[PDB]
Formats: structure tokens, sequence, C-alpha cells
């Protein structure tokens, strides 16, 4: 009921979206 | 034989109610730009659309419920990339990196706009700091939110 879950997950949604960019060389 | 529970739909549902500061309940470019911009960024526009297709299985410009779980469920094999969770870690820590502080998190917890403060967070860090050293380390963090 009270944890860092919904919190970490949320940021994960926006962080993953960003990481989806590229993050790769050749 | 217990997937008939509700704790699941309730967890993901909570993420949206908190993320979708609007009401639609979907991660879009306008919802992403807003929140993302609140953190301290401002990417171009064409860059966003690219961030949508690279994840919009269907193609409604915005991911809803089935699409969300599909992106977190449909796991294409495995690459052993823990960079994701890692970043989320470096994020919480705005200054030094290795432990979470009340004041530090408070600022990163106020950015949102729910109803937290110093006292409440205290109960979150205290209960999370099983050891009780004073702050939250990486262990109690990777031990409490461990992938069951
Ligand atoms: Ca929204
Ligand atoms: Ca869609
Ligand atoms: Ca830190
Ligand atoms: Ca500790």
């Amino acid at each position: 009921k009270r944890r860092w879950k919904k919190n970490f997950i949320a940021v994960s949604a926006a962080n993953r979206f960003k990481k989806i960019s590229s993050s790769g060389a050749l | 034989a217990d997937q008939l529970t509700e704790e699941q739909i309730a967890e993901f549902k909570e993420a949206f109610s908190l993320f979708d500061k609007d009401g639609d309940g979907t991660i879009t470019t306008k919802e992403l730009g807003t929140v993302m911009r609140s953190l301290g960024q401002n990417p171009t526009e064409a860059e966003l659309q690219d961030m949508i297709n690279e994840v919009d299985a269907d193609g409604n410009g915005t991911i809803d419920f089935p699409e969300f779980l599909t992106m977190m469920a449909r796991k294409m094999k495995d690459t052993d990339s823990e960079e994701e969770i890692r970043e989320a870690f470096r994020v919480f820590d705005k200054d030094g990196n290795g432990f979470i502080s009340a004041a530090e998190l408070r600022h990163v917890m106020t950015n949102l706009g729910e109803k937290l403060t110093d006292e409440e967070v205290d109960e979150m860090i205290r209960e999370a700091d099983i050891d009780g050293d004073g702050q939250v380390n990486y262990e109690e963090f990777v031990t409490m939110m461990t992938s069951k």
C-alpha cells in the first residue's frame, strides 16, 4: 500500500521511453 | 492459479493515476514532454515521435493499458541490461550517489505534487532501511524491490 513501487515504476515509464532512443554505437 | 487477483491491475493503475496528470490515462508525447520536461529536459519534436514508434506496438500515437503491459510483458529474450533500473537510481540521487537522504529525496518527491513531506518520507526511508544505518543503500533497495 505504501512503497517506493508506484514511484520507481512511474519514473521507469519516462526513463525507459528516453532510453528507447538509441544507446548504441555501430 | 491466482492471476484472478486485483493487486496487479491496481499497481499499474496507480502508476497512471500518478503519471497521467491529465486524465486520459496514456503515456503520450504531450504527457511525456510535460513530465519529462518537469525533470529538467526539452528534446525536439521529431525526436518524440521516434520515441513513440519505437514502442507503439499498435499505432494510436499513445499507449494505453494493453499496450503498457505488452511493453513490460513482451520481453524479447534477454540482454542482461540493468542500465534501466540503474538510471532510475542515479535519478533519485541528485547529489552524491550511493545513498538516499530525506532532504535530497524530498526535493525529488515534491517535484510531483501528491501529498508527501519530511515526516511521511521518514516512515518510508526508516521502514526501507532495515539495517537502520541512517540512509537507504543499494542492498535494501535491490532486496526490497527485488524481482520475485
Ligand atoms: Ca496523459
Ligand atoms: Ca496505439
Ligand atoms: Ca545520491
Ligand atoms: Ca541501511
